[PDB]
């Protein structure tokens, strides 16, 4: 079974880019808002 | 109640337990089928008459039967085409959910009364009387490689040596043969009849005559002599077993006694009762087996035991004797079971990792792992109480359900570990107060998603059928949740976790999680210093909700609809049409043409060629034809180009090329049931009995008009056929009993020596089977060949046709349809691209109106269902959207609150959009069931959000600002918690391709975008709708 | 007046064949006997309820009765929920002796 070690990697990889995507959501987004205060 | 459990953590588990078996015990007893029942019932007569026109079997059959329907229940319409095959088929269409057996006795009953008034030849031949199944587990197709045999000779194989078999496989309900067996194939001479003075009733009265069953008695049967000590069976004619006997089957004798025998005027093989159709298994002869998934079976336990079956007839199989399978729905089954549980077992995963990411030990990140299983385990258990079966549309519910069970645990652990790190207090007395806090909430929002998600049940026909598969999988598999979330979660919540000291969101931790947290908590800062600056001025955020909003409906409508996702299957059909009368001949050049086109051009990917002749899906007979194609496996077809549609048009393009012929191949509808939602099905019914030819000029009449609204319409044709040439013959009854020549041997050589004719029974190999008559075919072919044919007049001498007879070509519909008992003509078309249906049907309706006198309508099928289905659509959301509010105003007793909750709504289905137009999408269920999941979610943050902002005035007394920042920040991180579970576990299924991919990534982009912005929009503006409805009252 | 083998394959083949694929069906056996005659009796699932299942076999059963020999046909082909023992027999006599 590399199976999962197949999904494991890419299942872990991807934990802080979505987190990192969205902390940057935020961070362009409560730039938004501030800006659009 | 979550109190009664932390007392009895083990009273959980027991529980918990029970819920394994329980689960456990339907894994193994839970059907499977790559689609359940969706269709209404339908009863399908069909009745044959050989060698006939369309307008015989109409006229002395159809009408009869049509006739002597009545009395039976639950009709929707009936159905009715003849045909110029001899053939008819009367399909009963009968109310969704109305018992089919029923349906199909009173049907085949009401038919019993009416086989009498029927010919005999009709009667002999028999009718046969069906529920309505396309559908195939799979296409047995049989070969022989050293060309050895006809596709008769293997019919007979399949039939006798191989076909009983397989229905006596477990697992299978329905076993067709696609070829016949040997019938005796007397082909007769005129040209020696006459020599002889002779008829084919004087062969067919000998044929009767000396094959047949002579029963005799007993000797020594009752009453015997006293005395008597020697009874048995006598034994006397019976049935001929052999051609040679019937050759021997004798015509006549003399005086002298001299021997004139059936062979000495006509030759005798065995063949096929039908020679209409041709068979080609990549270029040689054929037959197939249907095979149909029997009711509630394991469709990849069937195929495997027919597999099993096949293997073991191999040594008796002849040389050359193959098998081959070019349909089989069991291929792409299976790999949707194992494309589901890796998005379950992969999911709890990422919740393990996730947990991890935040709580960053080992005991928590178990809890939920145990939460979410049990549920999947004992979900299973709900279905398969009541029933219901693993199938394509119950695997993507129950993923899409994931999202609402995996929150489910994760906020209820969520609010612990805050207790604990915010007041340090051991996980059993802060399992509590958790649960006192949320336990409302919990309540309402399970109140309210089980009103989202149960209005969808009762949807009507074919679609709703669809719709409660998902909807009975989302509202139980949720259910248990709740209970689990309030029941064992607490207990493990009580239990399982460590304490932590209070004023610990670990900043202090080293390495990645001191990082982590410290980046975090930042994170979580300035999201709220803006929010609270979101709040100081409420009238933008207001002005710019409306903005969402509006563009919400303008990319909602701008989206257009569809049923289902098309997928690569593996194999695809390509059709064939001729000119009319066009011969089977030239019929099969084409094919061939056809075949080898692929075997040429698409030799990487196709594998094999099914061809049939003459068999349309528009009406059968010579002119038309069937390449029924398979490929390799996805993985050997790299690339889309590889893929059918991709192949599709590709071979459509070349063949767009041909001569002669309408050729075009096409994706297999993954329903063939569900036709087009942008089509429509219509008829053109003759009210008054007007015959037929005016009630064609109303049709093309009515494409007319219809070709001059394009705008709305397209593609409207109609499905039926065109009058041909078709060649007439007079009898001339004077002049034919002068020669003292009756009309029947006229009439009954005719229709046998050139329309061919069954005489009766013997049996083969111990098979009882057919005897046919006719004439040699270059004998049969033309009108020439008419007067090659005698007749014996009364006074012996032999008469030919062309001395009573005089003929003439004519015009014929080699088709005809009765709709309802009604002559009908179909029609068949769409909406023009961006045109719903309904405008297109309502413009047929205009059109259909201005038609002449005596010229009806009927809509039908998807049409006749989709005028139905749509009076539902709004009067539910209206209910859908009554229950919804009244029950948070339970939970809030309050009249405006939930409001605040409801404006939540356009936020996730927003961005839910914006990815379906983005990759270019259409609204399917797929995607109108993950617009929901979705929605729910988003209010599941708002609600809770409300519930401690709520619970804050209530309660702590605080004001409404300074706890609904108060609330969104202990929020933050669970929705972040969820959001960031929820999104990567479907991840796989929105770069999914293969087979099973279009389905997979329908329900995945919608629902990962809308949970975009659901995730990030709605804890920014949920907090205003809840202050702006506050303060507004 | 014919016999089992013919029989056998005129009617009770015929018959065998279209009885693939009913449910709760749990076993099948059929003869047929040189007084031309045959029986088949089916048996479906402890539980089962014989009219439906009487009316799958009905079903199926028209199927076959176009592949009968006319006058199995015309002496007709019932299908009847069947119980192999009798519940009693109640038996009749003259005792005068009046009658035979």
């Amino acid at each position: 079974m590399l199976e999962l070690l197949k999904s494991l990697v890419f299942a872990v990889i991807m934990v802080p880019v979505v987190m990192a995507i969205i902390l940057g959501l935020i961070y362009g987004l409560g730039e938004v808002f501030n800006i659009f205060s | 109640m979550p109190n009664f459990f932390i007392d009895r953590p083990i009273f959980a588990w027991v529980i918990a337990i029970i819920i394994m078996l329980a689960g456990g015990l339907a894994i193994l007893k839970l059907p499977v089928a790559q689609y359940p029942t969706i269709a209404p019932p339908a009863v399908t007569i069909s009745a044959s008459y050989p060698g006939a026109d369309a307008k015989t079997v109409q006229d002395t059959v159809t009408q009869v039967i049509e006739q002597n329907m009545n009395g039976i229940d639950n009709l929707m319409y009936m159905s009715s085409n003849s045909d110029s095959t001899g053939t008819v088929q009367i399909t009963l269409t009968f109310e969704s959910g109305t018992d089919a057996d029923i349906a199909q006795v009173q049907v085949q009953n009401k038919l019993q009364l009416a086989m009498p008034l029927l010919p005999q030849e009709v009667q002999q031949q028999g009718v046969s009387v069906e529920k309505s199944s396309s559908s195939f587990l799979m296409v047995v197709g049989v070969i022989n490689t050293d060309g050895t045999m006809t596709q008769e000779d293997i019919s007979d194989y399949v039939a006798a040596n191989m076909k009983d078999a397989i229905s006596r496989t477990s697992g299978v309900g329905d076993v067709q043969l696609f070829g016949s067996q040997y019938a005796m194939r007397i082909w007769m001479n005129p040209n020696e009849l006459n020599k002889f003075q002779l008829t084919p009733v004087d062969v067919i009265t000998a044929i009767k005559a000396q094959n047949a069953q002579v029963a005799a008695g007993q000797l020594g049967g009752t009453p015997p002599v006293k005395g008597q000590q020697l009874n048995a069976s006598i034994i006397a004619q019976t049935r001929l077993t052999s051609t040679e006997e019937f050759g021997k089957i004798l015509l006549k004798v003399n005086q002298d006694g001299s021997r004139v025998l059936l062979r000495d005027v006509a030759k005798i093989e065995l063949g096929g009762e039908n020679y209409d159709i041709i068979a080609e298994f990549n270029g040689q002869p054929a037959s197939g087996l249907g095979i149909k998934l029997a009711t509630g079976a394991n469709a990849l336990d069937t195929a495997a035991a027919i597999r099993a079956e096949l293997a073991k007839m191999e040594p008796f199989f002849p040389s050359g004797l193959k098998i081959v399978y070019p349909y089989d729905t069991t291929p792409f089954v299976k790999i949707s079971i194992h494309e589901v549980v890796k998005t379950l077992v992969e999911a709890i995963i990422l919740v393990f990792l996730v947990m991890y990411l935040f709580l960053q030990n080992f005991r928590a990140t178990l809890i939920p792992t145990i939460a979410v299983p049990v549920v999947l385990l004992g979900t299973f258990a709900v279905l398969a109480a009541f029933g219901f079966s693993i199938n394509t549309l119950t695997m993507f519910g129950m993923v899409l359900a994931i999202g609402l069970l995996v929150d489910d645990a994760i906020v209820v652990v969520e609010n612990v570990e805050r207790v604990m790190a915010e007041e340090g207090l051991p996980p059993k007395e802060a399992t509590r107060k958790s649960m006192g806090q949320i336990q409302g909430a919990l309540v309402g929002i399970a109140m309210v998603l089980s009103a989202v998600f149960v209005p969808m049940a009762f949807f009507g026909g074919s679609t709703g059928a669809i719709y409660r598969q998902f909807s009975i999988t989302i509202v139980s598999a949720m259910a248990l949740s709740v209970l689990v979330a309030l029941i064992l979660t607490p207990a493990l919540c009580a239990t399982m976790l460590k304490p932590i000291a209070k004023g610990d969101h670990g900043e202090g931790k080293k390495g990645f999680f001191g990082w982590f947290n410290r980046m975090f908590e930042k994170s979580t800062h300035h999201y709220t210093d803006s929010v609270g600056g979101i709040l100081r001025s409420t009238g933008r955020y207001l002005v710019l909700y409306l903005i969402i909003v509006v563009g919400m409906a303008y990319l909602f409508v701008r989206l257009p609809s569809s049923f289902l996702p098309d997928e690569d299957q593996g194999v695809f059909m390509t059709m064939v049409q001729l000119p009319a009368g066009a011969t089977q001949e030239r019929t099969q050049k084409v094919l061939n043409e056809v075949t080898h086109y692929y075997l040429t051009k698409e030799k990487n990917n196709v594998e094999s060629v099914f061809a049939v002749n003459g068999f349309g899906f528009a009406g059968r007979g010579q002119n038309t034809g069937i390449a029924f194609v398979s490929l390799k496996d996805w993985a050997d077809r790299p690339g889309e180009e590889n893929k059918v549609e991709a192949i599709t048009m590709r071979a459509t393009r070349a063949f767009s090329q041909i001569k002669d012929a309408m050729v075009f191949a096409f994706n297999l509808p993954a329903i063939v049931e569900l036709g087009t939602a942008t089509g429509f099905d219509f008829e053109l019914i003759d009210q008054a009995g007007l015959g037929h030819e005016k009630l064609t000029q109303a049709r093309n009449q009515l494409l007319a008009e219809a070709a001059k609204h394009p705008d709305m319409l397209t593609s409207v044709r109609p499905n039926g056929l065109e009058d041909t040439p078709q060649f007439k013959i007079d009898i001339d009854q004077e002049k034919a009993q002068a020669l003292g020549v009756s009309i029947n041997d006229i009439n009954t050589t005719l229709g046998a020596a050139w329309g061919g004719s069954y005489v009766n029974d013997f049996i083969d190999r111990g098979r009882v089977k057919k005897v046919y008559v006719m004439s040699e075919a270059k004998y049969r072919m033309l009108p020439d060949d008419i007067g090659d044919w005698y007749v014996r007049a009364a006074d012996g001498q032999m008469v030919p046709f062309s001395a009573f007879s005089s003929s003439r070509w004519e015009y014929g519909s080699p088709r005809l349809e009765r709709y309802n008992g009604l002559p009908s003509m179909e029609i068949l078309g769409q909406a023009a691209p961006g045109k719903s249906t309904g405008e297109a049907m309502e413009l047929m309706e205009q059109l259909a109106s201005k038609l002449p006198t005596g010229v009806g309508y009927d809509w039908t099928g998807m049409s006749y269902q989709e005028r139905l289905s749509g009076n539902q659509a709004p009067s539910l959301y209206a209910i859908s959207l009554i229950v919804v509010f009244l029950c948070l105003a339970a939970l809030y007793e309050s009249w405006s609150i939930p409001f605040s909750v409801m404006l939540v709504v356009p936020l996730g289905v927003i961005g839910a959009l914006l990815a379906a137009t983005f990759r270019g999408l259409t609204n399917d269920v797929y995607f109108q069931v993950g617009l929901l999941t979705t929605i729910g979610l988003s209010a599941k943050n708002a609600i809770l959000i409300v519930e401690f902002a709520k619970d804050l005035m209530d309660k702590e007394g605080k004001g409404l600002i300074e706890a609904t920042l108060d609330a969104v920040r202990m929020r933050l991180r669970p929705i972040l918690m969820t959001s960031l579970a929820f999104i990567l576990g479907v991840m796989p299924l929105v770069i999914s391709t293969g087979a099973g991919s279009g389905a997979q990534n329908a329900v995945g982009t919608g629902v990962m975008g809308g949970m975009v912005t659901a995730t990030v929009l709605a804890i920014f503006f949920v907090p205003v709708f809840f202050v702006v409805v506050r303060r507004r009252f």
